[PDB]
RNA sequence: CAGGCCUUGACAUGCUAGGGAACCCGGGUGAAAGCCUGGGGUGCCCCGCGAGGGGAGCCCUAGCACAGGUGCUGCAUGGCCGUCGUCAGCUCGUGCCGUGAGGUGUUGGGUUAAGUCCCGCAACGAGCGCAACCCCCGCCGUUAGUUGCCAGCGGUUCGGCCGGGCACUCUAACGGGACUGCCCGCGAAAGCGGGAGGAAGGAGGGGACGACGUCUGGUCAGCAUGGCCCUUACGGCCUGGGCGACACACGUGCUACAAUGCCCACUACAAAGCGAUGCCACCCGGCAACGGGGAGCUAAUCGCAAAAAGGUGGGCCCAGUUCGGAUUGGGGUCUGCAACCCGACCCCAUGAAGCCGGAAUCGCUAGUAAUCGCGGAUCAGCCAUGCCGCGGUGAAUACG
């Protein structure tokens, strides 16, 4: 019974990683908290001018964050609380057994 | 020509996206045409109403446009039915459930967007631009802003020299982050070329 | 039983393990003298346990991780002057005159655009 | 295998051979240029030779 | 030296495999 | 040549071996990202504005 | 007389198609 | 050059214009675009006008011009050397 | 560029007249494009036991309005960029001085990386800049504990593998911490010299950030745009060629000329990234490129992946060489409709110049220069020795 969460903004994250830890330790028992898996960045590299003024570049980063987190004892009160909660737009959300 | 934009300068700080979502490497892409041509109707068809910010917030198969517009009078229409003519015009595009709110403008005055087209206008219509320019920045700092910058380049006057004309009050630190500057752009044509319109609010830092 | 110290050099990363014994030292599984065979800065890991004539005193099982051999050997100079310190703190005092509680936070200076390096820039020719 | 003499006899004749049909690296070989495709403009020496100088254009003067 | 693809030096130049520096 | 070239890179070819990226904001058929679909001139542009989700001006 | 540089004699107008 | 695990390659629309001149008592000029094209050994004894990017090169084949493409045998640059 | 082709057109809006379609599988010619073609069979609301005839996604034939132009003008323009220059500067409001342009403030003594800050003053304040708030790195804490970790006991096919545990390492989010705060010494003060604590000290190292302005700087070929220009063609499709030419000259680089080196075998130590017609473990065929089989991974788990300089061992013996690896012959591999022009790679053979570079000239003040390898964007493949990053090893010198 497992969660990973994805988002480019950590705040989002980091914050429905919370409301679904205690959820569940709402209805426990045994939830595992949030590890902080490593951050993955997609970087771009731009030539800053639209025109031959190579030398001069500006960076770009795109981080996918993930958080994953563990509960370890069922209750179906929990395996019916989570599925309606508030998953703000900037997270993605994957389930597990 | 030197400066960074002001609002890609403070994403993360003072500013937030106009699109909020996650998606794969393997349809990021698809995503964001839509978001795209999603304003491109909305910047085209509500351009009379004022559009002043189009949030786009995705979480799957669906989708939650809201739109800032300044008079909503415009657009919702004639009761709930030009927003309805639209939020059907939009899943055209969309294909999903094209949900469409409507958010109101705090104060017109304080929207750099809004500000912008408003000049942009006003020298369209063949009205005296630095003048235009002075009585927009006025108009600014009297709605309590800290601070104003508005920007004209081009063919002013028909003149066929081009020029830049601007005019600035109270504060304007661009390289200071806390601060919160609302920046929007707007062009101008005309019968002799295009002009640049940028408006700069300093709305206090935090 | 263990007074132990993390090191820190660069990228480098020890777990050093000070504990009584003749002097045997052990690095990853491997001797210390087989690990650093050859790599002539080797003794300046152990250089703290002589300033308070430690050397025979103890024993060391270590771990490495990052960088590369002389990265650990300024990691492990550092934590084994922690491990020591924190077997006790009289040891400070002797241990500072010789910069073995600080950490060396030189590090690899990013490559800038622009340039071939982080410094090096491309060669010039007016004409 | 073969060797010495016979060896470069056979390369002798393989390189005569395709400048006599006239393909392209046949003519590579008469103009002795580079055969494998590389550039002329601005290398080549191995290949060409020695530099020769030529004069260039003039620089228009002032006034 | 590295323009030397029939050595083990020059294959890790030019990164790849064969007989003089295989995987 | 312009228009003719934005729409003969959408039809799909004779051979999988002529089909190439072009920008889908301006058209550009130069330095075109496959994850955005942008070319880097655009990509500039609408990072800036916001309009790109979760992208943001790095610096280390 | 036509398209871009170099000129083909006539204002404007250069050798091109 | 190409693997021999797949197949000598000619375009099919020139070896068929062969094959029927071979079969019918050869042979008329044949013109082609096919550069591309390997001199196959039905080929030889027809002349065969590849297009230089410009014009149609008469070329005359002979058994020992097999190997090659027929592009070998129309260069594309006329040069002549400056002076 | 040459040739072969289309003319409301590759694409957008809208109006007519006909077929009455829609769309999906063919055939003849031709390098293809194109031209000529052959099939079947559409709702939609309808008067329907009826013959049926309308109307409507959208196709096609003609015919208009129009599309199209990477054709010109960057000296008509927007936007964005270069640059002087991260340089310490540019100004405004009111007052005061001057007939006036202007001055004053912003000058002056001291100080600072700095119009930084102190004192002085017909000036008193304010704005754009500097600094600060943002980010990476260096010490510590809280929060977490799997796919990551293994301190101390239990197993153990001896792999953290299993029990187990989250101490530690790490990962990644929120805080702390340095302030010229303290001691002395100079001083009107600002600060400056030195010391102590401390991971770090005087802005700790690095980044992002670029003032009013300059150069009629750059870009009408990214895009936007005024005006000029083209209209069976300066538009559009195609096949091929060219952008890869080569008496020559210049720039930026790669590889070297060797023994502080070159070669073979064995054996160690990174970081940042990429990866479900992708990364490819592993097994076999092949001297090899590669090929066939073939697990695992939506990826802190599986893979790219071996890092290389190093260390150990042997070989070379100062030779144009076992230095150097261009050039050419031959034989293969893969990607791709296709490698003639004009691809990378592999193996046999070949084995050029080069013995440290004339006048000249470039970079760097520390984890820097030099040296060593690794990754990514683009991309089928690749001419990348380029570029943007990543860590390994790690100096010399600064009198002035
Ligand atoms: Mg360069
Ligand atoms: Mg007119
Ligand atoms: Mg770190
Ligand atoms: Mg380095
Ligand atoms: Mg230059
Ligand atoms: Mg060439
Ligand atoms: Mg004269
Ligand atoms: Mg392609
Ligand atoms: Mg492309
Ligand atoms: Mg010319
Ligand atoms: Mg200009
Ligand atoms: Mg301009
Ligand atoms: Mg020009
Ligand atoms: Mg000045
Ligand atoms: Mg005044
Ligand atoms: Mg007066
Ligand atoms: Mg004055
Ligand atoms: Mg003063
Ligand atoms: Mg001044
Ligand atoms: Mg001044
Ligand atoms: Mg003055
Ligand atoms: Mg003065
Ligand atoms: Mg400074
Ligand atoms: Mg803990
Ligand atoms: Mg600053
Ligand atoms: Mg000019
Ligand atoms: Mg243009
Ligand atoms: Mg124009
Ligand atoms: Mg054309
Ligand atoms: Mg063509
Ligand atoms: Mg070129
Ligand atoms: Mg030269
Ligand atoms: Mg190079
Ligand atoms: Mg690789
Ligand atoms: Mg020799
Ligand atoms: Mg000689
Ligand atoms: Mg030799
Ligand atoms: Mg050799
Ligand atoms: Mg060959
Ligand atoms: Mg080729
Ligand atoms: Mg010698
Ligand atoms: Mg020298
Ligand atoms: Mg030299
Ligand atoms: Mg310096
Ligand atoms: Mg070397
Ligand atoms: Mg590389
Ligand atoms: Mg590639
Ligand atoms: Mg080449
Ligand atoms: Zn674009």
């Amino acid at each position: 019974i497992r969660i990973k969460l994805r988002g480019f903004d950590h705040k989002t994250l980091d914050a429905s990683a919370q409301k679904i830890v205690e959820a569940a330790r709402r209805s426990g028992a045994q939830v595992s908290g949030p590890i902080p898996l490593p951050t993955r960045v997609r970087r771009f590299t731009v030539i800053r001018g639209p025109f031959k003024h190579k030398d001069s570049r500006e960076h770009f980063e795109l981080r996918t964050h993930n958080r994953l987190v563990d509960i370890i004892n069922p209750n179906r009160k929990t395996i019916e609380q989570l599925m309606t909660l508030d998953l703000p737009t900037g997270v993605e959300i994957e389930i597990k057994t | 020509g030197n400066k960074i934009h002001p609002i890609g300068f403070r994403l993360g700080i003072t500013r937030d996206w106009e699109s909020r979502w996650y998606a794969g490497k393997k349809q990021y892409r698809h995503l964001l045409l839509e978001d795209q041509r999603i304003r491109g109707l909305l910047e085209k068809e509500l351009y009379s109403a004022g559009l002043a910010r189009v949030d786009i917030e995705r979480a799957a198969d669906n989708v939650a446009v809201t739109v800032h517009v300044a008079k909503p009078g415009v657009v919702i229409g004639r009761g709930g039915e030009r927003i309805r003519v639209l939020r059907e015009e939009l899943a055209k595009l969309t294909g999903k459930n094209v949900a469409l709110n409507v958010q109101e403008v705090q104060n017109p005055n304080l929207s750099a967007p809004l500000v912008a087209q408003r000049v942009a206008e006003q020298i369209e219509r063949r009205f005296a631009v630095r003048r235009a320019i002075k009585q927009a920045v006025q108009r600014v700092m009297e709605s309590g802003a800290k601070g104003a910058k508005v920007i004209v380049s081009g063919r002013i006057g028909g003149a066929e020299q081009a020029r830049t004309e601007w005019a600035a009050q109270g504060r304007v630190p661009l390289h200071t982050l806390r601060a919160n500057i609302d920046y929007g752009f707007a062009l101008a044509r005309t019968t002799y070329g295009v002009l640049g319109v940028k408006a700069y609010i300093f709305l206090g830092e935090v | 039983e263990q007074y132990y110290g993390t090191g820190r050099r660069k990228e480098a990363v020890a777990r050093v393990f000070l504990r009584p014994g003749n002097g045997k030292v052990t690095v990853n599984g491997q001797d210390f003298n087989e690990y650093f065979q050859g790599l002539v800065r080797a003794v300046a890991a152990l250089e703290p346990l002589r300033a308070v004539d430690a050397l025979g005193h103890f024993d060391a099982y270590i771990t490495v991780r990052g960088g590369g051999k002389s990265g650990q050997i300024d990691a492990i100079k550092l934590g084994i002057a922690r491990a020591l310190v924190q077997y006790n703190p009289d040891y400070r005092a002797k241990l500072k005159p010789l910069g073995f509680l600080t950490r060396d936070a030189r590090v690899v200076e990013r490559k800038k655009y622009g340039k071939h390096k982080a410094r090096r820039a491309p060669q010039y020719s007016k004409r | 295998w073969k060797l010495e003499g016979e060896l470069r006899a056979e390369v002798a004749a393989n390189i005569k051979r395709l400048m006599d049909i006239g393909c392209y690296r046949g003519l590579r070989h008469r103009r002795g240029l580079p055969v494998r495709g590389q550039r002329t403009r601005t290398n080549a020496r191995t290949r060409k030779g020695p530099r020769k100088t030529v004069a260039g254009k003039k620089k228009a003067p002032r006034k | 030296g590295k323009g030397d693809r029939r050595t083990r030096r020059g294959k890790i130049w030019r990164g790849t495999y064969g007989k003089y520096r295989p995987r | 040549a312009r228009k003719a070239l934005i729409e003969k890179a959408k039809r799909t070819p004779k051979f999988k071996v002529r089909a190439y990226t072009r920008c889908v904001r301006c058209g550009r058929a130069r330095s075109v990202y496959r994850f955005f679909g942008l070319c880097r001139i655009c990509l500039r542009e609408l990072a800036h504005k916001g309009q790109l989700p979760g992208v943001r001006k790095a610096s280390w | 007389s036509k398209k871009s540089k170099p000129g083909d004699g006539k204002f404007g107008r250069g050798v091109k198609r | 050059p190409r693997s021999l695990k797949k197949g000598v390659f000619v375009d099919d629309h020139l070896l068929e214009k062969v094959l029927e001149l071979n079969a019918k008592g050869e042979k008329r000029l044949i013109k082609t675009w096919s550069r591309r094209s390997t001199i196959v050994p039905e080929m030889v004894g027809h002349t065969i006008a590849v297009y230089n990017g410009k014009q149609h090169v008469p070329v005359y084949i002979t058994e020992n011009m097999v190997g090659h493409k027929l592009g070998e045998f129309a260069p594309t640059r006329t040069y002549r050397g400056h002076g």
